[PDB]
């Protein structure tokens, strides 16, 4: 019965339960009139006809705004993977909706549709078939390599905060000076190359052409933090195989 | 070697954990009960490295310098025709660090 | 101080051998890349000041060695850096032409890490200054030429470590 | 959701007690300063479009890797969904400033937000220093000390409303940490 | 030597200045499991607290070359390269450095530096242990705090 | 009602299978000397962690070369794997003591073990040495003749079940020989 | 003690934030249970001044010939040395519990210990009793099942940390047997 | 015993010289700060009975195995002796801060105290932790930054006398280590 109320939000509305209050309403609609009263609660709703209307087949909805945030993680847990059926799966949503069991981040990646470009493309198929003891060792290290990389990214943020306080007596002291250039602003003066910028000198980004003590420690942050992001997914697909090391076990 | 098909993927499942909770029924569970693990292997499945990397230095060739003239350590393939051998030996020396054949 | 074609005239020769097919096989491999190395050393000579200006602004300014108390504070100390980084970009150019890193440890690496510890120069920031300098050098000379010039930068970074 | 008066009822419901006379002394001083609370959320909602563009584009000033290729604020679908998310956080902070209690922020916005951002590939450290620019913007708009826009208020002291909306913003950064 | 290499302090004692290191043998580090000293030092085992680890290791470096023979019944203090004073006291052939109780007399080093083996780890004087990582807690309600602030009519005794 | 155990054990389904009240007295009438036998497995599994950490260590206390560098109870993953294997045989003896048959202990836990321990290089004489300690404990816990502990039981005799638990432990040592 | 985890260096002029070439992967993955481990070593070393007096007097009251004249703990030099060897063993177990491997135990403490005690005439059959009391003492603290002292903790499980520290105490006792 | 005057006598006796004008400036500056030193001892003596109960009980709440049976602060004779040697050590430090030289601290207080505490079986780890709580009080009383008792002193500086008494308690803690 607990699995039957789960799928009716997915098969008919195309989402999860928003919270435990909306899910416990539908056990009272079943308690009043049974199956066909509970089934007609979705098709006779204003949320149905404002989205699907009378003409569209229902689908799993990926909108943007999600008035509980925890219902986004639950709909990716419920509808996850293109080749996955609902036959003989266990019940998934009572313990996320009561904040008992957190949804693991690899179970949301199975629910999301696949983009072409990631920053860190996944090793979902590129993990080798090693044992449970080496794979657990493989996953723990990925979390371990997020912990020392986090506390040297925090040391980079304290150096950015120290670099701005170093120059803040002069950054505000030059903010009420009259700095008039010789060219570049009005078009009646010959500026040459600096009508805009000339011939390839804009850069790959635009912020790399700006010099300064706080721009130079910021590029240290982006090389220290992109690495952290890529390692976060390495503990995701180490964990996810763990789900299939255990779920099939 | 994995000869363990006789121990299948229901391996360390540990059926007989039994909790009586009074005078009432046994209450048999199925808990796997993992160890104080650690699974010690080297060279795991991914890189786990940030750029912060220049650790590589060559091997010590003795007193010469590294990568130092070990044309004694390097291969080579020919000898010549009129080479004739030596009487005294004074056996194998080191790398004669300074001054390579092109001093 | 040996180049490629002069390291094979030690190995084919310190044991007293001749130049067989294997010794000439590597020599032909060096002559094939002879055209690539000169153009690599060409542009590096042109953009010597620009490369060093790009490396320091991309890596070691940004971190309180540049500020007071840091290892690079005074103008004499700052000026010693770009003088110091010029040798790494220059001697790496020599290794890229000679095709053999023997000149680096002969004239750069020996007594180098033992000297920075005396002065108290941070070896950690130095390697970053060379890694960033290696990154911009791959911009100019291209990919494979950057692979060649980059192969001697980390040789300096390895031994200097 | 709860507000400031539903919060004191569920404390009194825990002991099955009536809301008496001594705890009505503090509720009457909440409603006496209720005109400063409406005068404070009006200084945030009036400035709310420039608050999430000073903050998201100030997050890029401290991280150029977001606008590098592959980055999180790189393409136009990804910058639009970050400027969307920065004003959802400003919307639920202003709800809890209006309601007097942070219960609508903790379960409708901040619950499950961290592991949402792991799964999409969002850098959570860049969100913490994005919502901390909006924290410093809000406490400059409450206390009328922004440098480019001054508003016209009556005379007095709104420092307790400034550190109540500051504590709603370091409750966000404790959830995505 | 391993804590020096990780903590970055080892660059400091690379320098040519005449130092007097009081490097504790690892039995001293192994003796850090005192119910007392584990309170103020176990928190450094966390991987983010390299901050105090430099400040506790830098208390063992003394500017100058103080050999044990130079401490013939002499009590002289000095501050470390950490920045806080330490009292080296040599009396009855028992040379002390704070709570050191030096084991091996001296080791001659490269730049005229000396190395003494100590029996324990010297903690700096005004060193407070870093607290454990905690939970950022937020006020459950707003009306439990307006009720927590004394009104002006309360401060003058006009009300209870 | 014995199949619902078996369903949990052999059929790998339902996990707890926790016998209620009216299902209990049908089991006690079905199992001969059931009030002694349900005290017999209660005297084992309430002392389960105490019996393992003797029996793994008492193997090392008589054979000290296993924790030498080169022995098999060196390298802590292998030392913990010996303690899990010692815990598994202690459990699966007690299900055979509960169900009254050595059939479920043989196929699930014991078939192929002799080929397993020679494939990993496990010294198979010491495993018989380890289970002889667990043979010596379980006759002492059932008869309430344990040394530092004594249990408060209903009075009587349990020597017939103590011989029955002797006939399960040597079947392990007859298999891994 | 301070080698038992791996911290991270973030400042300049370090030589390890840039050129160090390694985060310690086997020690970056031991803070992944590290709050549970640091509470477990805090159970022992806040009771180690009581653990060594209970264990040494445990073998005196179980074997009264050691405080006999002619026994090995009669003189005050020998009674002080027997209390010192129990604390030093308890610290090096608490190294190996903290570091997670028994390499530091078998290098500084256990290497050449059986040859020490048979050269000094120390009885080895009584000395392993004093370690095995501390084996039974340390599992009561880590599982928090000690009788006359409990400690406050966070809610959870600490098996396979009491079972880890039982794997070091027999490793002491078999190296001296 | 010696003091701050007779220390530079026996240092000038070693060079066989007279106490000239280059060594009287070490003494005439010492007497010019003589009123500061007498105001520095009076912060200790006026709180001498409550500092020893502040420090021995802080050793107990950090190391609770001393009050367990089998400990070393268990009985009333053992607790009162531990309140005795907290203040007997504080008696000689207050002499040695008054005299200006640690000769009285290293010939009466520390005159074989490490040989006493071994032969008494006193845990030396807990006594280093006591002594040092009295060090952390004395640098708060001399600098007048104790959190609960302020004494009225004329303004100035006592960082020299605070660091002098911090070197007398470390000397005690170096020798009983
Ligand atoms: C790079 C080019 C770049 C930055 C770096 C970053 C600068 C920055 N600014 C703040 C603070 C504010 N932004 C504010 C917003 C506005 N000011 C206005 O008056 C209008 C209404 C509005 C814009 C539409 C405000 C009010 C502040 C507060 C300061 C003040 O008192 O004026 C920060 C926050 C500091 C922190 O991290 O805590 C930073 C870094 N913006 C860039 O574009
Ligand atoms: C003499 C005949 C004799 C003793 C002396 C005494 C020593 C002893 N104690 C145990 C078992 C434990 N000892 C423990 C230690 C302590 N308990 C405390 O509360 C304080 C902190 C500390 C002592 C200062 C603990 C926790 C145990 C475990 C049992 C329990 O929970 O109490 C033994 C071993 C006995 C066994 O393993 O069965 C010995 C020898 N006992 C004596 O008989
Ligand atoms: C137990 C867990 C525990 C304690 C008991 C307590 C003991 C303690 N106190 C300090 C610091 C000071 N102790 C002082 C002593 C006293 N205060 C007084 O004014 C009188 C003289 C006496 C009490 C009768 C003083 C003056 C200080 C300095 C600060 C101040 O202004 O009070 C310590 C050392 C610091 C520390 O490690 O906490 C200890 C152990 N603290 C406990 O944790
Ligand atoms: C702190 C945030 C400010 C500040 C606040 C004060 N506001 C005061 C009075 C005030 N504000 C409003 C308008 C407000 N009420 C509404 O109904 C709406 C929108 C529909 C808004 C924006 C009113 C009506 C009042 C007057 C109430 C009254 O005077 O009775 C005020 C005066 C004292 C007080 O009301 O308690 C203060 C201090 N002023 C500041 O200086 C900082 C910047
Ligand atoms: C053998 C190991 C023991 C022993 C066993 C006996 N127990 C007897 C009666 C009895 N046993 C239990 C516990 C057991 N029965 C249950 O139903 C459940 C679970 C719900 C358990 C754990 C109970 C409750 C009783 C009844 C006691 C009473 O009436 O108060 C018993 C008597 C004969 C019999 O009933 O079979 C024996 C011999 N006694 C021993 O002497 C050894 C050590
Ligand atoms: C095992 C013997 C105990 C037990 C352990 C748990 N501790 C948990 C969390 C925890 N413990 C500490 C203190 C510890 N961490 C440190 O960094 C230091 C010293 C500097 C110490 C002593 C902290 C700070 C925390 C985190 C608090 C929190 O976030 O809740 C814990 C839960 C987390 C986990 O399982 O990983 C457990 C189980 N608890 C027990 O019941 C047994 C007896
Ligand atoms: C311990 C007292 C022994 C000893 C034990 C080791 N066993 C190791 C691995 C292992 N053992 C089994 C059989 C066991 N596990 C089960 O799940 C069941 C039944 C439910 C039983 C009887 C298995 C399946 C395995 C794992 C084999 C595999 O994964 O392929 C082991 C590890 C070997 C290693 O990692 O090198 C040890 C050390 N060895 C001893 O020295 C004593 C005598
Ligand atoms: C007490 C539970 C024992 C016992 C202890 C005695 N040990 C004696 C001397 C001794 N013990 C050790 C080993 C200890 N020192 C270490 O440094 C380490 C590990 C790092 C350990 C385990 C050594 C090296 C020595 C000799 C030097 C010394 O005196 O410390 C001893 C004195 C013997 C004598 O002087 O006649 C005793 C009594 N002996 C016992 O009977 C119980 C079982
Ligand atoms: C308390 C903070 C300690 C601790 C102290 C105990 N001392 C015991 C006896 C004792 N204490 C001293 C120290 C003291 N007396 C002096 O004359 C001097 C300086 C010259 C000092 C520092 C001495 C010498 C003695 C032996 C005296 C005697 O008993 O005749 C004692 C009781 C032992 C007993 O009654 O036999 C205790 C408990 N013990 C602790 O646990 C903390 C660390
Ligand atoms: C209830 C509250 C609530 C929220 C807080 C947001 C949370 C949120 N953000 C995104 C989605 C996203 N969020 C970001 C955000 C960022 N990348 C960055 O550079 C910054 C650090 C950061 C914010 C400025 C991006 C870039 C996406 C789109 C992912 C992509 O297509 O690349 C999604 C997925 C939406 C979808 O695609 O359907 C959700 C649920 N939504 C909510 O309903
Ligand atoms: C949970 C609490 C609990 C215990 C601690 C044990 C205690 C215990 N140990 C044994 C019995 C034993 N116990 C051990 C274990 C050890 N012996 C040694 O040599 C070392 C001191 C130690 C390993 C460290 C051994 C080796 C035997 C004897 C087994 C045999 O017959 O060979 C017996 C059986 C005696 C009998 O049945 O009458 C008992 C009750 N049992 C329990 O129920
Ligand atoms: C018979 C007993 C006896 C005493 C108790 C002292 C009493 C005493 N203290 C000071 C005087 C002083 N005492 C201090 C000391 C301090 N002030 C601070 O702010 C610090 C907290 C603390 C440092 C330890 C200072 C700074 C002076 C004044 C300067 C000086 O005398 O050198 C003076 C000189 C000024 C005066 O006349 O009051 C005297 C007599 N002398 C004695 O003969
Ligand atoms: C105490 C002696 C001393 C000096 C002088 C010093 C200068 C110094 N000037 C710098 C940058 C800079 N300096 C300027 C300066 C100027 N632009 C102009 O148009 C003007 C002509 C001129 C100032 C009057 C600029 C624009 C930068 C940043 C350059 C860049 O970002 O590429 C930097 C790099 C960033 C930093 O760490 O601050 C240093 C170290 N350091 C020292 O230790």
């Amino acid at each position: 019965q607990f699995r039957f109320i789960e799928l009716n939000f997915k098969h008919f509305m195309g989402r999860a339960p928003l919270d435990m209050a909306e899910m416990s309403k539908h056990y009272e609609i079943f308690a009043a009139g049974g199956y066909d009263a509970e089934v007609d609660s979705y098709f006779d709703s204003e949320e149905y006809l404002d989205v699907f209307g009378l003409d569209t087949v229902p689908y799993m909805r990926f909108r943007g705004t999600y008035a509980p945030n925890s219902t986004f993680n639950l709909q990716c847990r419920l509808q996850g993977g293109w080749a996955r059926s609902d036959k003989k799966l266990p019940m998934m949503s009572m313990l996320p909706l009561n904040n008992k069991a957190a949804i693991m981040p690899h179970q949301i990646v199975d629910g999301l549709p696949v983009i072409p470009n990631s920053e860190h493309p996944s090793q979902k198929y590129n993990v080798p078939k090693v044992s449970r003891e080496k794979l657990q060792r493989e996953l723990l290290i990925a979390q371990g390599k997020a912990n020392a990389l986090q506390i040297e990214l925090d040391a980079a943020y304290t150096s950015l905060a120290s670099s701005r306080a170093f120059l803040a007596p002069f950054a505000a002291m030059a903010a009420d000076m009259d700095i008039r250039p010789l060219y570049g602003k009005n078009p009646q003066v010959f500026a040459g190359q600096f009508l805009g910028v000339g011939a390839g000198q804009w850069g790959k980004t635009g912020a790399d052409t700006v010099r300064g003590r706080s721009r130079r420690v910021a590029a240290d942050i982006g090389v220290k933090e992109f690495q952290l992001e890529r390692v976060k997914q390495l503990v995701v697909d180490l964990q996810r195989a763990l789900a299939l090391e255990d779920a099939e076990a | 070697d994995v000869v363990n098909a006789a121990y299948p993927k229901n391996i360390k499942n540990k059926a007989p954990v039994i909790s009586f909770d009074g005078k009432k029924g046994v209450k048999l569970e199925m808990v796997t009960l993992q160890t104080f693990a650690g699974d010690d292997s080297e060279d795991t499945l991914f890189d786990y490295s940030s750029g912060k990397f220049m650790p590589q230095k060559p091997a010590d060739m003795g007193i010469a310098w590294p990568s130092g003239d070990g044309r004694q350590a390097e291969m080579k393939g020919g000898k010549g025709s009129f080479n004739q051998p030596d009487l005294r030996k004074y056996g194998p020396f080191p790398d004669f660090l300074k001054r390579s054949m092109d001093l | 101080m040996q180049d490629a074609i002069t390291s094979v005239i030690n190995a084919a020769d310190v044991q007293g051998k001749y130049l067989d097919a294997n010794s000439v096989e590597k020599l032909r491999g060096y002559f094939q890349t002879g055209e690539l190395r000169v153009r690599a050393a060409a542009t590096i000579a042109a953009n010597a000041a620009t490369i060093i200006k790009e490396a320091v602004a991309k890596s070691l300014l940004y971190s309180d060695i540049t500020r007071p108390g840091g290892n690079m504070y005074t103008t004499r100390r700052y000026a010693a850096c770009i003088r110091d980084l010029d040798y790494y970009l220059r001697y790496a150019t020599y290794g890229m032409l000679a095709g053999d890193p023997s000149i680096l440890d002969e004239r750069v690496l020996n007594g180098l890490k033992e000297t920075y510890n005396s002065l108290g120069v941070p070896i950690g920031a130095t390697i970053q200054a060379i890694q960033a300098m290696k990154e911009v050098t791959g911009s100019l000379v291209g990919s494979d030429a950057g692979k060649e010039m980059g192969l001697y930068f980390d040789y300096i970074c390895s031994g200097l470590s | 959701m709860l507000d400031a008066f539903s919060r004191v009822v569920v404390n009194s419901d825990a002991k099955a007690a009536y809301v008496g006379g001594s705890d009505l002394q503090a509720l009457k001083s909440f409603i006496a300063d209720g005109n400063k609370r409406l005068d404070a959320v009006n200084s945030i909602v009036s400035n709310a479009s420039c608050m999430v563009s000073d903050a998201v584009s100030g997050m890029i000033c401290e991280n150029p890797g977001l606008i590098s290729p592959g980055g999180n604020c790189y393409t136009n679908r990804r910058m639009a969904a970050c400027l969307r998310d920065g004003e959802i956080i400003l919307r639920y902070v202003s709800y809890a400033l209006l309601a007097g209690d942070a219960s609508v922020l903790e379960d409708r916005c901040l619950n499950g937000l961290k592991e949402t951002y792991i799964a999409l590939g969002v850098p959570t450290n860049s969100s913490i220093r994005a919502v901390s620019i909006m924290k410093a913007q809000a406490v400059a708009f409450i206390t009328n000390t922004a440098t480019e826009r001054k508003m016209s208020f009556a005379a007095g002291d709104c420092t307790s409303l400034a550190s109540e909306v500051a504590s709603y913003f370091d409750r966000v950064g404790a959830a995505i940490s | 030597v391993k804590l020096l290499n990780e903590s970055g302090v080892e660059k400091l004692v690379e320098q040519a200045g005449p130092y007097t290191v009081f490097a504790p043998t690892d039995d001293a580090f192994a003796a850090l499991l005192e119910p007392h000293s584990f309170n103020k030092l176990a928190t450094l085992l966390r991987p983010e607290n390299n901050d105090a680890l430099r400040k506790v290791l830098m208390h063992h470096v003394i500017p100058g070359a103080f050999t044990s023979a130079s401490l013939m019944d002499r009590a002289v203090t000095v501050k470390s390269l950490a920045g806080e004073p330490i009292s080296i006291m040599g009396l009855n052939k028992l040379v002390t450095a704070g709570t050191a109780k030096v084991v091996r007399a001296d080791v001659p080093c490269a730049n005229g530096c000396i190395i003494h083996a100590v029996s324990s780890v010297i903690i700096p004087p005004n060193y407070v242990p870093v607290p454990q990582p905690t939970k950022p807690v937020f006020p459950r309600s707003v009306i439990a705090e307006i009720a927590k602030l004394p009104t002006p009519r309360q401060a003058l005794g006009l009300d209870p």
